[PDB]
């Protein structure tokens, strides 16, 4: 690494600063004053203050990445985002006075939500022990099955059975389906969940 | 050859032609004006094009053509 | 010396690539009626008609389709001559897939017009006979990566033991492109192939509309016939490198294209190794220009299966339509 | 609705319309705008069940022109200029508009930039064998001709005898509609049909028969470089097609009774760099020199008025979902980023 021990990583959460300093804790008082003496690493190329930046939707577009080629990741993000905010409002246009209400136009909390539906909470673990292999049901992390969900939705869009439909309508139709705790993703963490049931009895061997 | 050369005379020109077919059929069917036109099409012409030397054209093509 | 990409290799599509309305287009363009009418003096009747306005079942038979398919090759060469000279001035590399490989040797000055047109006919009319000896056909299979060919091949034959026939014929006929193969034999083991293709692991198969097995044993009684017309015909050195089907190389003496023009006609067609021996170079060095002087575009197809950046400067000769009217 | 205006005629627009938007009809953007609309706003038409455009000083000023326009003179050129995405389509579109409105016969071009590039059906002419056909790009425009201005077909009527082949012919006299059909329905001559009808539409609106208005977008393809070639892969210049040889005699200002009015278009132009956008950079020297004399109108990004109107426009309309778009930081940040530039902001907007 090109930084020394001494460089602290930035933080870039603009709110943070403007707290008052009645508000400010001892201890929050105390940790201000010591990062005025630490060195800073310099921002990267990525978060910003901004108030539309979303770390989640950061993470699947670095997830998608091919090659290093963000400006592509990042345009089929958006055009995701588009597709399911016109397919979205299609569906309101179409739907009853009372079935209007229930219809959900934001594809910020559509993506939220269709990978919060995915996320599996218990996973397995590999173990040979009797000279052969054991799957373990263990309590997966919070970080490991947010992970997994991103993962298992690129990895659905990116089979090749889905023959010249582009990416975007894919993980469009893809996000919709998770949204309303449907397609092969949620099918895949139900399986995840089963097969784990199926051997509790090896929790032993942890 | 006139691309050799570094000059877009006015004298002789497409632009001169057009602009005096223009007026004899104003005139049928009804200068410094022509000075100015001329000035503005050899400096876009000969100089650098600018949005400034694009109005100034702009301003002479209307007073020429009774546009207001 | 030349660099690849002034440089030029033409491709000379075979049977399977006829086409009603074949010839129109390169009619009005220098030498090609003289051609036509070469045709009809050596064969007997108007080929020229049946290319132009055909039922297609007429074009589709055997012993019409070939000979319509080497004068339409040629037709074409003249046409891209005259449109482009430095291409034809500048030629490294020629191949044909099974009946246009007469047409590169003519156009590589191995052989005349007559010869070459003799010996295409004389090969449509015993294959013709010998297709109708036994029955038989061609089957396209496109395979994955865990499609074993010989294998099923194998199975193929056992059927049809337990059958009983002397001796069932099913082997790999061409290599056309990577995990895309056409086997060729009885009808018995192609169909056999077809209702387990599951079982082999066959993404596709499609019979083709040909009239039997070629470039098999099954073709053995039409090696005999062949080989006395080529023996009057006096073959010289080609002058551009045309490469052969039996064994994917270029021919180095003209004394052994006698025997080898023979053995195509019973031995399975190296398509992809001829790719790979007129394409394959380090990754970034630059291509020639590609050429399919003939009717169809599949060798484009075939290219692009096989090589990309070589399919990159490929084009084709359009032999049922002209832009400009010469 | 402050990004709103109630006055739906776009004859009675002025500057204190400026900044608001007001609505096209159904039927006016089936009749008016078949294939005009750019690409990217028929999405917005169709998300929002509404069109609504912008009243901006760049069509205020052209439509000013067109107002007091004297007939008798020759047709005046009009060529909006700007940066890439600025709304100069939307400013043709506008003054196409009001020119519908009033009775004006409509001759559109969408994009002349298609002319010029990937065309796979090239034929050559049997009226002149030294120009190519595009008969692909001729129906097309035929089609959405006809509908634009159906009213007028049989009102139109031919003064000469047009001859399709030995067996079909025009007679003098027969409504301009029948030539469009013979382009509709056999291909063949459909190129040859539709310089017919620009042939004739320049002659009949010097006698005074109708007011005709030559609306032509991406009108730098004319005078430029085509990406079309021979079967000796030879270059192509645009003055060998018949649909561009055609449509320059329109551009020439050698008749009355009407406005030509272009709009230039870097977006989809052949060899020319993503920054130039000025007249003689886009056009080049013959170019220039064909549209000498000619009138220029600038169109540039939003004012601080007009991008405060689309931003309630698109709030009006729910297209803004983040929580922090309708606040005014979030307002400060798109203006930041688009820099007032309306395809910027629109796109922007589209995903958020
Ligand atoms: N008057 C307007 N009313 C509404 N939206 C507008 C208006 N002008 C511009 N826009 C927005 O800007 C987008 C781009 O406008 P437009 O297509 O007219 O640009 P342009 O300057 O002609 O572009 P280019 O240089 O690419 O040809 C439109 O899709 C619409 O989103
Ligand atoms: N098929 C056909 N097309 C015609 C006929 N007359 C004119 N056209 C077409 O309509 C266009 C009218 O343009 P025109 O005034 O004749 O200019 P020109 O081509 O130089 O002679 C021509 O370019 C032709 O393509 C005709 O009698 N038959
Ligand atoms: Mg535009």
């Amino acid at each position: 690494s090109r930084y020394s021990p001494e460089f602290k990583d930035p933080l870039i959460d603009k709110e943070y600063y403007r707290k008052p300093v009645e508000e400010l804790t001892e201890e929050e008082k105390y940790v201000r004053e010591l990062k005025k003496t630490q060195l800073i690493k310099a921002a990267p190329a990525g978060k910003t203050s901004s108030v539309f930046e979303d770390p989640v939707i950061s993470k699947f577009t670095n997830m998608m990445m091919i090659g290093g080629n963000k400006v592509l990741a990042r345009s089929l993000m958006i055009q995701t985002l588009e597709a399911v905010k016109r397919k979205q409002f299609e569906k309101y246009h179409a739907a009853s006075a009372e079935e209007q209400a229930t219809i959900e136009r934001n594809p910020y909390t559509i993506f939220h939500q269709a990978l919060k539906n995915c996320e599996p909470m218990i996973g397995l673990v590999p173990i040979l022990k009797g000279g052969r292999f054991y799957q373990v049901p263990v309590p997966l992390p919070d970080r490991r099955r947010r992970f997994l969900a991103m993962k298992w939705m690129i990895t659905e869009c990116r089979d090749k059975k889905h023959q010249r439909t582009l990416m975007p309508e894919k993980l469009s139709h893809k996000l919709l389906e998770a949204f309303h705790n449907q397609g092969p993703v949620i099918k895949r963490k139900h399986d995840l969940h089963k097969m784990a049931e199926a051997n509790r009895a090896l929790a032993h061997y942890r | 050859t006139e691309a050799d050369m570094e000059e877009y005379i006015w004298e002789n020109s497409s632009s001169e032609r057009n602009i005096l077919e223009t007026l004899l059929q104003m005139k049928a069917a009804e200068t410094k004006e022509i000075e100015e036109y001329k000035k503005s099409v050899v400096s876009l012409k000969n100089e650098e094009e600018n949005e400034n030397s694009i109005s100034q054209y702009k301003e002479s093509v209307k007073r020429l053509l009774n546009v207001t | 010396r030349r660099m690849p990409g002034q440089c030029s290799v033409l491709l000379f599509p075979g049977q399977g690539s006829q086409v009603v309305g074949m010839g129109r287009g390169l009619l009005n363009y220098p030498r090609v009626r003289e051609l036509y009418a070469a045709a009809r003096r050596v064969l007997g009747y108007d080929l020229l008609e049946l290319s132009l306005h055909g039922p297609q079942e007429t074009l589709d038979r055997t012993v019409h389709c070939q000979p319509a398919i080497f004068v339409a090759s040629l037709a074409a060469v003249e046409k891209l001559h005259h449109l482009q000279p430095s291409v034809i001035e500048n030629c490294v590399a020629a191949a044909g897939f099974s009946v246009g490989e007469f047409a590169a040797l003519v156009f590589a000055g191995a052989m005349e017009f007559a010869e070459g047109l003799y010996a295409v006919k004389i090969r449509a009319e015993a294959m013709q006979e010998a297709s109708e000896a036994v029955p038989s056909g061609m089957l396209s299979v496109l395979g994955q990566p865990q499609s074993k060919f010989n294998f099923a091949c194998l199975e193929a034959r056992e059927h049809c033991k337990s059958l009983g026939i002397e001796n069932p014929v099913c082997e790999v006929s061409n290599y056309l492109f990577p995990d895309c193969r056409v086997i060729s034999g009885h009808q018995e083991a192609l169909r056999f192939l077809q209702k387990n293709s599951s079982k082999f692991h066959f993404r596709r198969t499609r019979m083709l509309p040909v009239s039997g097995a070629f470039h098999t044993r099954l073709m053995e009684p039409a090696v005999e016939p062949l080989t006395q017309a080529l023996k009057a015909v006096d073959i010289k050195k080609p002058l551009v490198s045309v490469y052969s089907n039996v064994h994917a190389h270029r021919y180095r003496h003209p004394g052994h294209i006698h025997k080898l023009l023979a053995q195509q006609l019973v031995s399975p067609v190296k398509w992809e190794q001829t790719m790979h021996a007129i394409y394959e170079r380090k990754k970034g060095r630059g291509f020639p220009q590609t050429f399919e002087v003939g009717p169809g575009r599949q060798l484009g197809a075939i290219l692009k299966s096989c090589n990309m950046q070589a399919w990159k400067s490929y084009s084709a000769v359009d032999v049922l339509q002209t832009l400009e009217h010469v | 609705a402050i990004s709103r205006t109630n006055e739906n005629d776009p004859a009675k627009h002025g500057d204190q319309h400026e900044g608001q938007h007001y609505n096209i009809s159904p039927q006016d953007l089936e009749t008016v705008f078949p294939h005009g609309l750019p690409p990217r706003f028929v999405m917005q038409v169709k998300t929002f069940s509404e069109a609504c455009l912008m009243v901006r000083k760049p069509a205020l000023e052209l439509l000013h022109y067109l107002k007091n326009t004297s007939f008798a003179y020759p047709a005046i050129r009009y060529l909006l200029y700007g940066e890439k995405g600025t709304g100069k389509t939307l400013s043709l579109c506008h003054v196409i508009h009001f020119c519908a409105k009033q009775d004006w016969l409509i001759l559109h071009i969408p994009d002349a930039h298609l002319w010029v590039k990937n065309c796979r059906d090239l034929l050559q002419s049997s009226y002149n064998k030294q120009r190519f056909d595009q008969p692909l790009e001729a129906s097309t425009w035929l089609k959405n001709f006809k509908t634009t201005n159906e009213r007028f077909l049989n009102q139109i009527k031919v003064q000469e005898k047009y001859v399709w082949n030995k067996r079909e012919s025009t007679e003098k006299g027969s409504p301009l509609g029948e030539v469009v059909e013979q382009g509709i329905t056999r291909v063949r001559n459909a190129t040859d049909a539709v310089g017919i009808v620009l042939k004739e539409l320049k002659r009949q609106s010097s006698l005074g028969m109708f007011h005709l208005l030559v609306a032509v977008d991406g009108i730098n393809a004319l005078w430029g470089r085509t990406t079309l070639k021979r079967e000796d892969k030879s270059p192509i210049a645009p003055e060998e097609l018949a649909l561009v040889h055609n449509l320059r005699k329109m551009m020439k200002n050698d008749w009355h009774g009407g406005a030509i009015v272009s709009a230039l278009s870097q977006t989809g132009s052949l060899f020319k760099p993503r920054k130039a956008y000025l007249p003689q950079e886009l056009l080049g020297k013959e170019g220039f020199d064909a549209l000498d004399p000619f009138i220029p109108i600038l169109v540039s990004n939003y004012n601080p008025k007009e991008f405060e109107s689309c931003i309630q426009y698109y709030l009006e309309n729910n297209w803004l979902q983040h929580e922090k778009a309708p606040t005014e930081e979030g307002k400060k940040e798109l203006l930041f980023l688009s820099n007032a530039n309306p395809s910027l902001l629109e796109r922007h907007c589209a995903y958020l």
